[PDB]
RNA sequence: UAUAGUUUCUUUACUUAUUCAAUGAAGCGGAGCUGGAAUUCAUUUUCCACGUUCUAGCAUUCAAGGUCCCAUUCGGGGCUGA
RNA sequence: GUCUAAUUAAAACAUAGCAUUGCGAUGGUCAGAAAGUGAUGUUGACGCAAUGUGAUUUCUGCCCAGUGCUCUGAAUGUCAAA
């Protein structure tokens, strides 16, 4: 039995086989329901006269929103609920601690129309 | 052919770059490897006392081979054939009321250190095999003198792995024979003649002789340099 | 600035010469001359060495 | 009493040397194969002021013979080196300036600098401005070289111990005055927080072993035993004589 | 058995054999980590004397501590 | 001053213990070619080298070559080159 | 130039310059409970450390008995533990 050649003065850890798991029991026993869905990301609209002006003029909608959301989820959620292509979405956190989403739609839609469709103005 | 050309490069000191020569001697090994090697080194470098290194006198592989052949003949039974023997004898003592004697007597080998040592203390043993390669040497260093005192032959064989494989284990470090059939008892007799000639006839002088103390290549070379240049006439 | 270098195309970044946008052209000249000259010198040194030590 | 200045300089919070404007250590290349079997060429590419030092440094470039790269080194410049210069370093090299011949190879009467103390410390002796080491003699059998150090000290060190040929640069520096606490300020603020020095005899006795008294006077003699302790070793320590010396170093 | 022989030989602490082995093993342990897993004990006699029955769930750890 | 034992100061030797330092742990040691000297007093007795110095260039792809195989084909592999 | 913030801004401190002392890295000074620990130090006597005096000019006298620091060991002094 002879030796082996070596070109480097280094020894490094061999690249053994990195196994993957074979669990004998699933961890938590339930696939947790979707923590975040449309009905959770959108709490309600917003009522103030400023919002009324924005919906009247800019073809914009103003929703109160979960602080765990983002614009991707909001766009998807509004598409789901109200069937309204939203163009852009802008957000802030109101100092009473809650997310506020302005939502600019597209000219195929009228925010006032869908607002009275919802029921509120 | 006419396009190809012999370039050859100058791999001298400052001329060019060096190639991937082999450097296994210059490797940074891990520490278990270093510990292995340096431990063996220190063991030979220190003036070993004599009971150690009347170890280090393993058998010639030929005699070893014949001993292993014999012991393979006298091997024990594996658990499967043991269980089927047991089914046989269970039916036999259930039908004929045999006293566990319908099953014959065994003639086989006796692994186990406590066992073997009691066998020597009672002098039941005809032969013992002792592995050189045991980690706590304290388990075995006394056995030569013990076998010499009870007057039975011992063989410092090579490979506790080999004995474990002999008796269906990983390692055993030791084995022994106490009851042999006449089919190869004379083979055993000339064998143990060789064994006592190699071990129990030289026990005294190897017990006198301190071993080890062997140096490295480099140190040996400088020592003999000193030797030649000193005794040069 | 460097990210703007990454915007622009090659024409704005280097020159059509060997060592376009790394070294001065006069330095290119100088080092080319150096190479040619000293490799010729190496050659004549090699052959005079070979022949004198062949005599010796 | 109270802890005192040196006794805080050991801990070294504000007394650590300043490092922002240094090019790293200046060191001799490793004694690997070539410098102990032959030599190697390097190119002095540039010369640069190192801050806090008084000498300049030489950014030199060699080529790793084992790998396709250019390994850079920082040396100390001796007087006579320059840019774009070929510095040959090793055992089979030539006895000119910049080269790194071993002390075993050089002859007596020779000048060297950046000399090693044991082969593979890479620059210990005579690294400051204008300081040189002189060779004295060899004992090649049991290879040793006698060398005279700028303190006048005749040391004996090995022969494979490298050392750069030449005199360290930036000489004459302390021939000039400073004239200005500001000049000294700038000096010591790039070196380390070591200035101004204030007098213990002007301190209070809590703050020093001289401080106090209605008159600024030491009181107890300033020549201190070497076997004193940390807190007492203010003054002249392990001293053999004091006062003005008139005559010779006598060595 | 063996263990009686082992224990007596361990009492003979200053013989050439035991002090040689002492030397070897102390070098080993010193060049090893300060607390390291031993899979089999150095002194099986004493371990069996104290409670180490050789089976799955008994562990040896060798450790060094500074003297004085 | 001369003794058989008994103690103690000194000198140096061995590396492995201990300690120091480097290093990506690269060229350690020995022997050997190939040359120079050696006087070989018989054959080498030993010693030196055992690829680089006018020049701010460049040096990388298991090295090209040579060589033996393979399945020739697109190419693949080993020895030397070292 | 700096200080006693909230009673003292000065002749005090500092300062440049003068002088002395220790140290060649197995080291000097200092630190740390220790430690495979650390600051000077990415340093090397034109340097690091510790002192005194206080620009320049001129000049630095006598005393080593005392106290300290230090160099001897050639010694029937004293002389612990083991
Ligand atoms: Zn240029």
């Amino acid at each position: 039995k002879a030796l082996k050649v070596r070109t480097s003065a280094t020894f490094r850890l061999p690249k053994t086989l990195k196994l993957a798991r074979a669990p004998k029991y699933a961890s938590k026993a339930v696939p947790h329901y979707n923590r975040l869905d449309s009905y959770k990301v959108i709490e309600q609209p917003i009522t103030s006269e400023t919002a009324m002006k924005k919906v009247e003029d800019g073809n914009i909608l103003v929703f109160q929103v979960s602080m765990k959301a983002n614009k991707y989820q909001i766009k998807k959620a509004v598409k789901e609920l109200y069937e309204v292509d939203v163009l852009k979405v802008n957000t802030l956190v109101r100092p009473n601690g809650t997310k506020k989403a302005y939502v600019r739609l597209t000219a195929d839609y009228d925010a006032l129309d869908i607002a009275n469709r919802i029921g509120y103005i | 052919n006419p396009l190809t050309h012999s370039t050859p490069k100058n791999f001298g000191i400052g001329q060019a770059v060096q190639p991937k020569r082999n450097l296994s001697r210059y490797v940074k090994w891990p520490e278990y490897v270093r510990v292995q090697r340096q431990k063996k080194i220190l063991s030979i470098r220190l003036k070993v006392p004599p009971t150690i290194a009347q170890f280090q006198y393993t058998l010639d592989r030929n005699t070893a081979a014949e001993t292993f052949k014999l012991f393979n003949k006298y091997r024990p039974e594996t658990a499967a054939e043991k269980k089927e023997r047991l089914t046989k004898e269970a039916a036999a003592v259930a039908e004929g009321k045999s006293k566990q004697d319908a099953s014959p007597k065994p003639y086989a080998v006796k692994y186990g250190l406590n066992h073997v040592v009691a066998l020597i203390e009672n002098k039941k043993a005809k032969l013992v095999l002792i592995a050189n390669d045991v980690d706590p040497i304290e388990l075995v260093v006394f056995l030569p003198a013990l076998c010499k005192k009870m007057g039975v032959p011992y063989a410092i064989v090579k490979g506790k792995a080999r004995l474990g494989t002999l008796v269906n284990q990983k390692t055993s470090a030791v084995a022994a024979l106490t009851e042999v059939r006449a089919e190869d008892e004379a083979a055993l007799a000339k064998l143990v003649s060789t064994i006592d000639a190699n071990f129990a006839d030289k026990y005294d002088e190897v017990k006198k002789h301190w071993g080890g103390g062997i140096l490295g290549n480099k140190a040996q070379a400088k020592m003999d340099k000193r030797a030649k240049n000193s005794d040069s006439a | 600035r460097p990210r703007q270098y990454a915007t622009v195309s090659k024409t704005h970044k280097t020159v059509s010469r060997a060592y376009g946008g790394s070294r001065c052209a006069n330095c290119v000249k100088e080092r080319i001359i150096r190479a040619f000259l000293i490799e010729e010198q190496k050659i004549v040194k090699k052959v005079v060495k070979e022949q004198t030590e062949a005599a010796k | 009493g109270r802890v005192i200045r040196n006794q805080r300089k050991g801990a070294g919070s504000i007394f650590t040397s300043h490092t922002r404007l240094r090019q790293g250590a200046a060191k001799l290349r490793t004694l690997d194969y070539a410098e102990r079997h032959g030599y190697i060429r390097g190119i002095v590419k540039q010369i640069v002021h190192d801050s806090g030092r008084g000498a300049p440094l030489a950014k030199v470039v060699f080529r790793d013979p084992y790998k396709y790269r250019l390994r850079e080194e920082i040396f100390i410049a001796n007087e006579g080196v320059h840019t774009g210069q070929f510095i040959y370093a090793g055992k089979k090299a030539s006895l000119n300036v910049g080269n790194v011949l071993p002390l075993g190879s050089v002859p007596e009467g020779t000048i060297v600098s950046n000399v090693e103390e044991k082969p593979g410390d890479r620059g210990a002796l005579a690294r400051a401005s204008g300081n040189y080491v002189i060779i004295i003699g060899h004992n090649p059998d049991e290879n040793k070289t006698r060398v005279r150090l700028p303190s006048g000290a005749k040391k004996v060190i090995s022969s494979d111990a490298r050392g750069v040929i030449g005199v360290i640069a930036g000489g004459g520096r302390v021939d000039k005055p400073l004239l200005k606490a500001g000049r000294a300020f700038h000096k010591y603020r790039l070196k380390r927080n070591s200035w101004p020095k204030t007098r213990g005899v002007a301190m209070n006795p809590v703050d020093h072993p001289h401080g106090g008294g209605n008159h600024q006077h030491i009181g107890k003699a300033s020549t201190i035993s070497r076997g004193a302790v940390s807190g007492q070793k203010a003054g002249l320590i392990a001293a053999r004589r004091t006062g003005l010396l008139r005559g010779s170093q006598k060595t | 058995g063996a263990y009686k022989y082992l224990e007596e030989l361990q009492r003979k602490k200053q013989s050439d054999v035991l002090r040689f082995l002492q030397r070897v093993r102390v070098w080993e342990y010193r060049q090893k980590n300060v607390i390291h897993r031993a899979a089999r004990p150095t002194r099986p006699d004493k371990a069996r004397r104290l409670g180490y029955k050789a089976k799955q769930g008994f562990v040896i750890y060798r450790v060094r501590v500074r003297r004085g």
